[PDB]
RNA sequence: GCUACCUAAGAACAGCUAAAAGAGCACACCCGUCUAUGUAGCAAAAUAGUGGGAAGAUUUAUAGGUAGAGGCGACAAACCUACCGAGCCUGGUGAUAGCUGGUUGUCCAAGAUAGAAUCUUAGUUCAACUUUAAAUUUGCCCACAGAACCCUCUAAAUCCCCUU
RNA sequence: CCUGUUUACCAAAAACAUCACCUCUAGCAUCACCAGUAUUAGAGGCACCGCCUGCCCAGUGACACAUGUUUAACGGCCGCGG
RNA sequence: AAUUUAUUAAUGCAAACAGUACCUAACAAACCCACAGGUCCUAAACUACCAAACCUGCAUUAAAAAUUUCGGUUGGGGCGACCUCGGAGCAGAACCCAACCUCCGAGCAGUACAUGCUAAGACUUCACCAGUCAAAGCGAACUACUAUACUCAAUUGAUCCAAU
RNA sequence: AGUAAGGUCAGCUAAAUAAGCUAUCGGGCCCAUACCCCGAAAAUGUUGGUUAUACCCUUCCCGUACUACCA
């Protein structure tokens, strides 16, 4: 939008009587260009799960471009209306009190969704004999694949490893989405060794 | 118009009275340090020069 | 003031951070920025790390100090070497500087095995050392700290207490 | 449409400036009317829309004045007549 | 509806030479070189004779197109309804003009005036002069005394000035 | 050069146009150019033909960018003493 | 020539719009391990590229234009010269007095830092604007200082506006 | 008739510590000349004034340059 002011002081017209506009007062400077503010963000109330953006009952302010364009179109969103805040906060009140929610945070969902398709290289050294444990395999998942997972929330085969081989671990998510995801025991290389043979060579 | 011998300067009282006056001096010598009358104080103080203001 | 060298002190002071362990308890690390900061904690988790990853009970812990030293006036400052004996050497050591002058300093700290509080102790008398070459209060100095042992990640150390 | 002077100068020369909206195109449904329609609108437009919580809270509240669009003012209409209906 | 150029579809060009022709001679036809006449004329561009072209970039009838901050132009600043350095009509418009012309009954009276400023010396404004009314008091003419040294004209005079 | 054209109403000419020659721009379609496609089209100079069109890119302009290029573009093409 | 980019075109940013890429250089000196490799003497932290044109806004460079003007004096105008200020002659003695008349100069410099403040009465470049001289008084200086509105001829520029 | 501008080694240019080059003189080189090599010498048009001078101003003189138009 733009928005301009006139040069000349229009003389008082009173009450009810419509000012008096000489030539002159068409004379106009640009006050300010709307499109040139930075933008501000949009509110919306999710009604389904998102990649990233969140999952349903969750305040997301996204980009007016995102919103107006993918979420209000699709359904994926609505207006953060008080009607409609009130509506969704009943109804994570209900949910709450039912114990119905099962739908994970929204950072919880990625991680369910990059655990799905992910494999970790739990890197042990040859020369001292290793037990792998909760504490230790969490260990690798934040070196290796960068996921901070619980020890607690780890449940190994409960079968001792102290040999190179395939496993498997499950990974619970908030106490209500469990992941099995591949484990592959490998021998363990320095990290800057592993890059020079591998990813340097190719 | 090209040449250029003195300079107009503000002298400016020492008493923190701000009372100031012009003077001329030479532009090739340091800046000067005068005994000049204060009207504020009604007696003679140290005035030092502070800013160029043209060249004459 | 180059743009280069003052736009990446101004993004490292942009990196998100926040306090304590998010409420799920597994995550990914690119969802939530960091999280670990004191240093009493950092001493007990490399320890930790030795455990988990098996390797040697005495590690070097090569701290990297991203220090501001520059941007105390237009003009920056220069680097030098302040060589200062720790209160417990391990077994005066001078402070190198980057080669490539991005403000990041590796100097060897205190073995693995020893105990957190000489550890701490260390690092107080670093900090004191490395701000030794601008101590003016103008300008801040420290920016962010990563304390790693030789087979580990570091840590971003909650430094700011510690600055005075 | 108006006059400017050039470098915001009175003593310069006046001349003559006319300031446009800059015009996209864009798809609202209307949930009173179920339907989709093709609307050039501004920016300020989606704006409005969107502090309104949507196009037909938007049709209906804002003023004949303030609409300045006869095609609004029969999109008022149609959904008038199914709520009044 | 003139003219400049263009569009659609028409028309005209005898005879002779050569027979090939933006070829020659030469009617119709087109143009207007030279001279005389004409100059309120027959004519707001003509008449008479003499000339240029006359199968071609020709001439020409009809309808249409390009419109003035423009058109069009084998550039002559051509031509665009007799007057185009850019039409015409209406309106703004009772344009403006320090410039020119004009400015209407009777009678009497006073009345000719150093300069300064000015894109100003064809004009204005302020002084000066002139006019009217009013206030109250000296105005003019002038006796001595008095008003410069430097310097070649040792000038005619002036200023001041009571008396009258 | 020629035929031709021009100031209807004081100039018909050596002026303009012209075949020829040369420079510049453009790799392309559904209203001009053109229902065309670089042996083309447009913007210009000069003026058939014949012999020729010499030297100059510092400045100006245009073009091209790392220096630069170009005069059939605007234009220019020397003194003093013996 | 001054003023302007309204117009057109190009470019840049913003607006609007798609998303997509994913950052690696050890090396055991000692030791361990049948390998493959490990331990010790760093394994940190931390991202990147492209959204087509169209439209709109703001800039920039061009093109093509628009608006307006083109000073005076002057032995006619043009050309040349001149345009303000001061001294001298013309103008011999109060003042004043011209010529594109005869001559010489000025657009500063130097010394002070009470060249502080204030105030009778005056002069005045023929108006105005501007300019000039001043007793007393206040405050200083001073009982050596031709000391009290510097020496000096001109030695310079109104209003608006801008800087503070 | 007006106006501009220039006057510098013998010559021609540059700088105003008035230099370089050629010319000039002396020596060497060469049977000889020239080239060459070494070394020397050589000037502010003039008038006066510019603290004092020079590059400046100005007097005068030679040469140069442009303009001299409209009815
Ligand atoms: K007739
Ligand atoms: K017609
Ligand atoms: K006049
Ligand atoms: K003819
Ligand atoms: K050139
Ligand atoms: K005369
Ligand atoms: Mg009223
Ligand atoms: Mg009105
Ligand atoms: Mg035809
Ligand atoms: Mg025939
Ligand atoms: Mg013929
Ligand atoms: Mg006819
Ligand atoms: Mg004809
Ligand atoms: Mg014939
Ligand atoms: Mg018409
Ligand atoms: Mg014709
Ligand atoms: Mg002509
Ligand atoms: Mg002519
Ligand atoms: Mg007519
Ligand atoms: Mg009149
Ligand atoms: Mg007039
Ligand atoms: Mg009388
Ligand atoms: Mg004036
Ligand atoms: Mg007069
Ligand atoms: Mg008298
Ligand atoms: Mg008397
Ligand atoms: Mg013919
Ligand atoms: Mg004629
Ligand atoms: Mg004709
Ligand atoms: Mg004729
Ligand atoms: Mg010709
Ligand atoms: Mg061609
Ligand atoms: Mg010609
Ligand atoms: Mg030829
Ligand atoms: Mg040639
Ligand atoms: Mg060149
Ligand atoms: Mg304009
Ligand atoms: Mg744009
Ligand atoms: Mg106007
Ligand atoms: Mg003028
Ligand atoms: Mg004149
Ligand atoms: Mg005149
Ligand atoms: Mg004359
Ligand atoms: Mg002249
Ligand atoms: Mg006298
Ligand atoms: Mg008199
Ligand atoms: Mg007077
Ligand atoms: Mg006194």
């Amino acid at each position: 939008t733009v928005i301009v002011e006139r040069w000349w002081k229009v003389p008082l017209a009173g009450e009810g009587r419509k000012p008096r506009l000489h030539r002159r007062h068409r004379v106009y400077k640009l006050v300010e260009d709307t499109k040139h503010r930075p933008k501000e963000n949009l509110e919306l109330i999710l009604t389904q799960s998102v990649e990233n953006v969140g999952v349903r009952g969750d305040l997301v302010s996204v980009k007016k471009s995102l919103g107006r364009n993918r979420l209000l179109p699709q359904g994926l969103a609505v207006y953060a209306s008080p009607e409609n805040k009130k509506l969704f906060e009943e109804e994570k009140l209900l949910r709450q009190e039912g114990k119905l929610e099962k739908i994970q945070t929204k950072a919880g969902e990625a991680t369910v969704k990059f655990l799905k398709s992910c494999r970790l290289e739990v890197g042990m050294k040859n020369n001292v004999k290793w037990e792998l444990n909760p504490e230790i395999v969490a260990r690798h998942f934040f070196k290796n694949l960068g996921v901070v997972v619980a020890p607690h929330t780890l449940k190994l085969p409960e079968e001792p490893i102290t040999r190179w081989g395939e496993y498997w671990c499950e990974v619970t998510v908030n106490g209500l989405d469990t992941v099995r995801v591949p484990m592959s025991v490998v021998n363990f290389e320095k990290p800057k060794t592993k890059r020079y043979k591998y990813w340097l060579a190719q | 118009k090209s040449k250029s011998k003195n300079i107009l300067v503000r002298m400016v009282s020492e008493a923190g009275t701000g009372f100031c006056f012009n003077t001329k001096r030479n532009r090739l010598r340091e800046k000067l340090t005068l005994l000049h009358y204060d009207p504020v104080v009604k007696q003679r103080v140290l005035f030092v020069e502070k800013k160029k203001i043209r060249s004459l | 003031t180059p743009d280069e060298k003052k736009d990446e002190i101004e993004k490292i002071k942009a990196y998100p951070y926040m306090e304590g362990e998010p409420e799920d308890d597994v995550y990914l690390k690119r969802l939530y920025p960091r999280q670990i900061y004191e240093v009493e904690k950092a001493v007990h988790l490399l320890k930790k790390f030795q455990i988990l990853d098996f390797t040697s009970p005495k590690q070097s812990v090569y701290l990297d100090l991203t220090l501001d030293m520059a941007l105390g006036k237009k003009k920056n400052v220069e680097p030098f070497t302040s060589v200062l004996s720790l209160p417990y050497p391990f077994a005066g050591h001078e402070i190198k500087v980057d080669e490539e002058r991005e403000n990041f300093l590796q100097t060897k700290i205190a073995t693995l095995d020893m105990s957190s509080d000489q550890i701490a102790a260390n690092l107080q008398a670093v900090i004191n050392e490395v701000c030794r070459h601008r101590p003016l209060n103008l300008g801040p100095f420290v920016v962010r700290a990563f304390l790693r042992s030789s087979t580990s990640e570091g840590l971003l150390l909650k430094i700011d207490p510690l600055l005075p | 449409l108006g006059q400017i002077y050039a470098n915001n100068d009175k003593l310069s020369k006046r001349l003559k400036k006319v300031w446009k909206p800059q015009l996209f195109e864009r798809e609202f449904y209307s949930e009173i009317l179920d339907k989709k329609f093709t609307v050039t609108v501004t920016m300020r437009t989606l704006d409005l829309i969107d502090e309104a919580y949507g196009l037909d809270f938007y049709i209906l509240k804002t003023p004949k004045e303030d609409l300045c669009s006869k095609f609004g003012m029969d999109l008022k209409r149609g959904m008038l007549l199914r709520l009044a209906r």
